[PDB]
């Protein structure tokens, strides 16, 4: 669900996207929440750090 | 409450009010030893984001029966990630 107002949440469960309780492997609809993309100085206007 | 969530902890021990928000693994049967000779409200610490410690006073400690003296009231509520905390103390 999403967040309210200034709410924060540290949390690495494994997101069930679906009905498969993976609970403890990454799978199809078992994915991680925290993502990660990465700065590049030759990266376009959009995609750098801001 | 088990350090997979953060968990806010206040303790008010009869001296220092101390506020912690801390990844706490709890025990079983959490408590504080009463001459205080135990501490064992979380057993770890662990990517924890806040803590406050108050100034000193002084409070019973002891365990002595009798009647009650002192009514004290509070109200806790979480708005957009402000902890309210209300109080009010009585004879
Ligand atoms: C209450 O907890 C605080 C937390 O730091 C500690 O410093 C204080 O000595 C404790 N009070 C006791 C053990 O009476
Ligand atoms: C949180 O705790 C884990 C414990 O394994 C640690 O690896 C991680 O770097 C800490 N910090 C964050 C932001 O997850």
């Amino acid at each position: 669900s999403n967040l309210k107002p200034f709410e924060r949440d540290i949390s690495t469960e494994i997101y069930q996207a679906g009905s498969t309780p993976c609970n403890g492997v990454e799978g199809f609809n078992c994915y991680f929440p925290l993502q990660s993309y990465g700065f590049q100085p030759t990266n376009g206007v959009g995609y750098q750090p801001y | 409450l088990d350090s997979k969530t953060q968990s806010l902890l206040i303790v008010n021990n009869a001296t220092n009010v101390v506020i912690k928000v801390c990844e706490f693994q709890f025990c079983n049967d959490p408590f504080l030893g009463v001459m205080e000779s135990e501490f064992r409200v979380y057993s770890s610490a662990n990517n924890c984001t806040f803590e406050y410690v108050s100034q000193p006073f002084l409070m019973d400690l002891e365990g002595k029966q009798g009647n009650f003296k002192n009514l004290r009231e509070f109200v806790f509520k979480n708005i957009d990630g402000y902890f309210k905390i209300y109080s009010k103390h009585t004879p």
